[PDB]
């Protein structure tokens, strides 16, 4: 009925239980501090068996304080989270109690955390075309209505005002129900994003979950499961179209691997942890959209010490099909949306879906920019002179089309105080098919930065 | 005249480059090393 | 009563019997004076890291409970005090008394506490704050390489806060901590004795771990470096931490890590270091008007081998950080003493805060900078435009340098902006530059000092203020006399 | 009261002992083999405590011919050395005794090489520069009273005059002394030296001790750590300057981490002891000026193949303050003091 | 493994049979991580004997 | 060693000896692998202390 | 008895089989192609390749 714990090396507690009442292999467990400083009420998840009636559980609080011998009681399922209507227009933590009213919502009906992905008779491929007003991702890297959105990047490279541009491109617009998380951020731009959306109106529709880098590893593996319930729940009985933003996946992957060094279990290679593949795939089989059922879902990953043969965003790399990559080289150069053409792939593009307009242009444009590439070296170590005239004028398009790619930002008016613009496609496609061409040969370089339209552009041109 | 500063240039750009190739190289063999180490005292301790 | 015994002495770890009763991170008492930490239980023994000197304990020794969770005594008697990280007075100055406990390991306030800043926070560089504005609240980030000046800055920023406190306004004033990991005695008598001279001694607290004890003492001076901090946030103070280095106590958690037989991962570094890291960088906090408001402005150091800004440690803390300032040591090696890089150096929060007429004083000065340095470096090699370009370009690169010390306050470092930005000088040689932007403002001081009044009451530049200096230093020009030097007439 | 011999492998030695006996850490004990023709005693350091009255410890010279279950006895104190105003003139190894004549120094007064590092309140927060006859180096690369100066590249271009010419200056014009201290030392080099400064009519007001190069680990740590006895001896008692010659700092840092491999703790990266940091920082602070006197210091450093990135050196370089290059064309083109002005340079 | 056996049994009555593997790489490393999850020491790179 | 100890007899009597060895890294490796072969921690690329 | 070699730069270059005939090759060869492509083909991957 009641066990005791029998060792406490940190998150981790051990707890032994009487014959005939060793609890299942997922279950919650409640304990309690009686220091008058530190005074909480503490929740254990089971984790391993260990023969003899012995178990090894985690814990989603710190464990300082605690003493040997204590009591310990299992509630008998799986931890819950509040679930239903209405809870929009709120903040929430992993175990689910509203930050703002601690009674809130305490009365809706419960779910449960842990669930098996859809059978494979419902899953159906669609493509459709989404439309933002972005130069770089209409022209490469189109993106896909029920389909996962991936945003991969390094350390300050600007990834965070990129996804504040998506929020404001994409949910403005929206007829549903959109769906926040946060793993490992700091609390700054929780605030920032708050008070951003208070003003816009939208707040009501959508539902906010946190956790930040704050907390022990243990809470910071259970707040995407949480979010997931959400919109599994949205999404299944209700029949609404629902969006999904995640950040920072990479922080769960680090939250996996420490809390598996601390269990006890050999390390696979340059210190990680087995089966985080299996981990990785049973997170991410739950974001799928069925044949009349609709989900979208936005995620950011960080690439650690900008080594991207690292197997951490290498496993999750072949989930996808729209993916698009940042590089130190080109924030150095001074282009803002920072993507590299050349490591950025959508699956969608093809003369079949797309259409013939479009495949030629991008077919040219990425070969410019490969033999560019290709002759970059020995333009460094020489100059420009050694090539021959064709190879010359090349590079000198090459370099225009490279800077002109860049676009004026929604989100930089704190920085910049310039306003932004969105351009249509059709636009886009003539002026790339125009530079490909060659027609703006006699025009200055620096007229091809963050200009937006081409109209402004030819405005910009008798400014200098 | 052209032909001296041109080469001149050339030098003064081909040095630093090779500072750089060096700096790569002595920290990839660093890590290298301790690659290799972490990896025979994982599996002598492993028993 | 509940006494126990040593089995094992290890090294710089021990393993103590019995004491069934026993709390999580509780501190524990040896019979040589010193202390140790429990952080390891089990159902045979109990593990525990000693702080301080450890030579003296050994096998079979009696070892008894304090009764009570890591804490650190805290009061408002430490102003003016030299300690070390466990709260002992290191110096022999006297006894102090404190007012109340503080545990080192508290949760952060939440999402709903917080509050936006707008509080901007003047430091004496005229070079940053131009060109990167700082507001209190906000976290900053100070990395570089040996040898490049960067603890002046640092003591610079410390005393630049002598008027603030003279002020007598609670609100106004703005209290200090200093703490040292790993450095030579002499480095803190030095800084001991430049803070005396100041005079800035007295509202200033330094917690100082030298670079010849154990590992302990390196992993525990950050936590006590911040909690007397965070007791006085809970006030309404405001408060401005330093960390002197944060490499020298991932060092040493590496290396109790290792003795402590845990399998390592990049370069024998542990998963757990972002961990702290995020913990430590995460108390700081700006408190909203519920709780009473405050700050706990943090500027941590960072070092680098070879401009080596793609390691592990440097890329962690420009992820867990806001902003950051960088430090070339090539053009530190070229006199340039301020010598902070405008390429990558950025801050995101900063700008809100800044004053308007410092906002409007300097027009943007980011492309005028960069504009000369890329013209500089196409006329390495090799226009009348681009001649007075890059004069102009030279003379406003030239005007941010400054001496050692001499915090300069807001008003001087507005009207040295506006003389730069306007094109002042442009007939005047560099190289009579200094001190002639030195001795005009004297006499600002002594004739017309009812300019600094405006500025400090109503924080803009009037009309008739701006047009009365520029008639006053269009009658000094021609007072002054140099080598070479005439006045522009 | 006596203990005995449980494992013998290696240089690495187990001890039992009876309990209430253990002696502490760092503490001497000695063990005399008798056994066959090559007869000595040894002498071992408590290193580590293993429980149930286990001690594990070091030895100082080989350990062949020892047998299981011999009798061992312990001193009581940690290892000691003589000191006076007699040693000088005198070559002596690194447990003291007296290769030049067996027997000498028997009689002196002897004292502990584990010291403590003197408190933060006698350090002077000043710089002084310290100022000698030679016009070569004040003018462009100052020395500091009580600092560190680098030297290195000696490729036999007389850096041995140098040394000479620091002893003699300090011999007159400021009435000091010398101490020199060999880590890693080739016989014949050591032997060369010896009668080179016989010869130069300088032993007097100079003492030697040397580390042989081949030896066992152990030794390679304790002659820097006697000499620093020594050295503080002469600053503290007597009241007047000295300076310190210390050659080979880098392999004692390979010693250092050889003992810690030998112990079988894990290591770190590029295969490094984890406490590294925490000796060389002892070393250093080891050293300073107090009471108006102060201990100058000359070192000489090797690169590990020109990566200035290596643990070693960037450790190395946390405490120097001034660094000394040896040309090899500026002796050639006919200047006898041979420096490198362009690649020194001093932080004062 | 299940698809080789069926193109054996295909095989061994005449008939005329082609295999397509997705990928090897996945399974070895399913190998990997499920030998290391048993005792079993470390071999190469990670990767057992 | 027993070139060495041949040698040395003739050496304490006035006489000159070379002494030249063929090889001395297989030396090395003879001797990691002995000490492999029973327990002894390892050091950089497995050689013992 | 054989591989196939494709790299992303040939890919990106323009070339839709996206495979160098430098280092693919086949053990069987000519045994396995029928006779009249064997000699209408000839040695075409050494041409390419030198
Ligand atoms: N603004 C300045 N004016 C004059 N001298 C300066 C200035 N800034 C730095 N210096 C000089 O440069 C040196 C700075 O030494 P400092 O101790 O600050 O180095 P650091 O780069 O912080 O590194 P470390 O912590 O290793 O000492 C001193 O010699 C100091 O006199
Ligand atoms: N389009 C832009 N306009 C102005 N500043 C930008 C832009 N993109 C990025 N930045 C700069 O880059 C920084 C973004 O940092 P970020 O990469 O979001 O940090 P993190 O990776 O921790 O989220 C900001 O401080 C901002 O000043
Ligand atoms: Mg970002
Ligand atoms: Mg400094």
């Amino acid at each position: 009925t009641a066990g005791r714990v029998v060792r406490i090396t940190g998150p981790v507690v051990d707890v032994e239980f009487p014959r005939g009442s060793v609890p299942e292999l997922f279950n919650a467990l409640h304990a309690e501090i009686t220091f008058g400083a530190l005074a909480k009420t503490l929740t254990l998840e089971v984790a391993q068996h260990l023969g003899d009636s012995l178990v090894r559980c985690i814990s989603m609080q710190p464990t300082d304080g605690l003493v040997r011998g204590v009591e310990v009681t299992d509630t008998g399922a799986s931890i819950s989270v509040p679930v239903g209507d209405g809870v929009k227009g709120h903040v929430f933590n992993a175990l689910g109690d509203c930050l703002d009213d601690p009674g809130y919502g305490k009365d809706f009906e419960h779910w449960s955390i842990h669930r098996k992905p859809p059978a494979f008779s419902d899953l159906e491929p669609r493509t459709e075309m989404l439309e933002t007003g972005l130069k770089v991702v209409d022209l490469l890297t189109p993106y896909v209505r029920g389909g996962k959105i991936a945003l991969f990047g390094g350390a300050g490279v600007g990834k965070t005002v990129l996804i504040q541009e998506m929020i404001n491109r994409i949910a403005r617009n929206f007829g549903g129900t959109s769906v926040f998380a946060g793993v490992g951020e700091r609390t700054r731009e929780g605030n920032d994003l708050w008070v951003e959306l208070a003003d816009a109106n939208v707040l009501k529709d959508t539902a906010l979950v946190f956790g930040q880098m704050d907390e022990p590893p243990g809470t910071r593996m259970r707040v995407a499961l949480s979010a997931l319930t959400m919109a599994e729940f949205f999404r299944d009985e209700q029949g609404q179209d629902v969006l999904l933003f995640i950040d920072n996946i990479f922080r769960f992957t680090q939250a996996g691997s420490e809390v598996s060094t601390l269990l006890g279990r050999m390390p696979s290679a340059v210190g990680y942890q087995p089966t985080l593949a299996d981990e990785m795939g049973e997170l991410q089989e739950r974001i799928t959209s069925t044949r009349g059922r609709s989900i979208t879902s936005m995620q950011a990953v960080y690439v650690p010490a900008d080594d991207y043969t690292d197997p951490a965003p290498a496993t999750t790399f072949a989930h996808l099909d729209a993916t698009t990559e940042l590089s130190r080289a080109v924030f150095s150069k001074g282009i803002f949306p920072a993507v590299d053409p050349l490591a950025s792939s959508s699956t969608i593009l093809d003369p079949a879906i797309v259409g013939d307009e479009h495949y030629r242009v991008a077919q040219e444009v990425i070969r410019i920019l490969q033999r560019y590439k290709d002759l970059q070296d020995i333009i460094a170590i020489l100059g420009i002179d050694e090539l021959s005239e064709e190879d010359k004028q090349l590079v000198n398009r090459a370099r225009r089309i490279e800077r002109f790619l860049s676009q004026n930002m929604m989100a930089a008016e704190q920085f910049t105080g310039q306003p932004g613009s969105t351009v249509p496609l059709k636009e886009t496609i003539e002026a790339f098919d125009k530079l490909t061409k060659g027609e703006f040969d006699h025009l200055p370089e620096q007229a091809f930065f963050l200009i937006g339209g081409l109209d402004d552009l030819a405005k910009k041109a008798e400014s200098l | 005249a052209s032909r001296r500063r041109a080469m001149k240039s050339a030098t003064d750009n081909a040095d630093d480059l090779i500072k750089a190739l060096t700096l790569a190289a002595n920290r990839e063999r660093q890590a290298q090393i301790t690659q290799e180490i972490s990896e025979i005292v994982g599996g002598a301790n492993a028993l | 009563e509940e006494i126990g015994t040593v089995i094992d002495a290890g090294d710089g770890i021990a393993h103590v019997e019995g004491l069934p009763s026993v709390m999580t991170q509780e501190l524990l008492e040896f019979p040589g004076g010193v202390l140790g930490v429990a952080l390891n239980l089990d159902e045979h023994s109990v593990g525990a890291v000693i702080l301080g000197e450890f030579e003296k304990i050994e096998e079979g020794q009696q070892v008894k409970r304090t009764g009570e969770v890591l804490s650190v005594p805290v009061g408002d008697a430490f102003l003016g005090r030299v300690v070390n990280p466990l709260g002992q007075p290191i110096d022999g100055q006297g006894d102090i008394a404190a007012e109340t406990r503080r545990a080192l390991e508290l949760q952060a306030p939440s999402v709903v506490q917080r509050q936006s800043v707008s509080e901007p926070l003047q430091t004496g560089i005229k070079a940053i704050d131009a060109m990167t504005p700082i507001g209190r609240g906000q976290r900053q980030l100070i990395i570089g390489d040996r040898k490049t000046g960067k603890t002046a800055v640092c003591v610079d920023t410390i005393l630049n806060q002598r008027e603030a406190w003279l002020t007598g306004d609670p609100k106004q004033q703005v209290r200090c901590v200093y703490v040292a990991i790993g450095q030579k005695g002499t480095t803190i008598a030095s800084v001991k004795r430049a803070l005396e001279e100041g005079g800035a001694m007295e509202y200033t607290t330094i917690v100082a771990a030298p670079a010849s004890d154990a590992a302990g003492f390196k992993w525990l001076a950050p936590y006590t470096g911040s909690a007397i901090g965070q007791h006085w946030m809970y006030n309404g103070k405001h408060v401005l931490i330093v960390f002197d280095d944060l490499s020298k106590q991932a060092d040493a958690y590496r290396a109790i890590s290792l003795l402590l037989r845990r399998p390592p991962g990049r370069e024998a570094f542990p998963g757990d270091v972002f961990y702290l890291h995020s913990r430590l960088l995460e108390r700081c906090a700006k408190l909203s008007d519920e709780l009473g408001g405050g700050s706990m402005t943090g500027l941590p150091i960072i070092e680098t081998k070879a401009n080596d800004i793609s390691a592990f440690i440097p890329t962690n803390v420009i992820s867990i950080t806001d902003g950051q300032c960088f430090l070339e040591s090539d053009l530190f090696n070229q006199g340039v003493r301020p010598a902070i890089n405008v390429g990558v150096s950025v801050s995101r929060v900063g700008g809100a805060a800044q004053i308007k007429a410092m906002k409007e004083v300097a027009g943007s000065l980011r492309l005028d900078l960069s504009q000369y340095r890329e013209l500089e470096a196409f006329a390495a090699f090799a226009d009348a435009a681009s001649k007075a370009q890059l004069d102009r370009g030279a003379r406003l690169v030239e005007l941010l340098k400054q001496p050692q010390y001499s915090p300069l306050a807001v008003e001087e470092q507005v009207v040295a902006i506006f003389l730069g930005t306007q094109g002042h000088l442009d007939s005047v040689p560099v190289e009579d530059v200094q001190r002639f932007e030195s001795e005009l403002l004297e006499h600002v001081k002594a004739s017309h000092s009812d300019i600094f009044d405006g500025i400090r009451e109503t924080k803009k530049l009037s009309e008739e203020a701006e047009e009365k200096l520029v008639s006053v230093i269009n009658e000094f020009k021609k007072g002054f006399q140099a080598s070479d030097g005439s006045s522009v007439v």
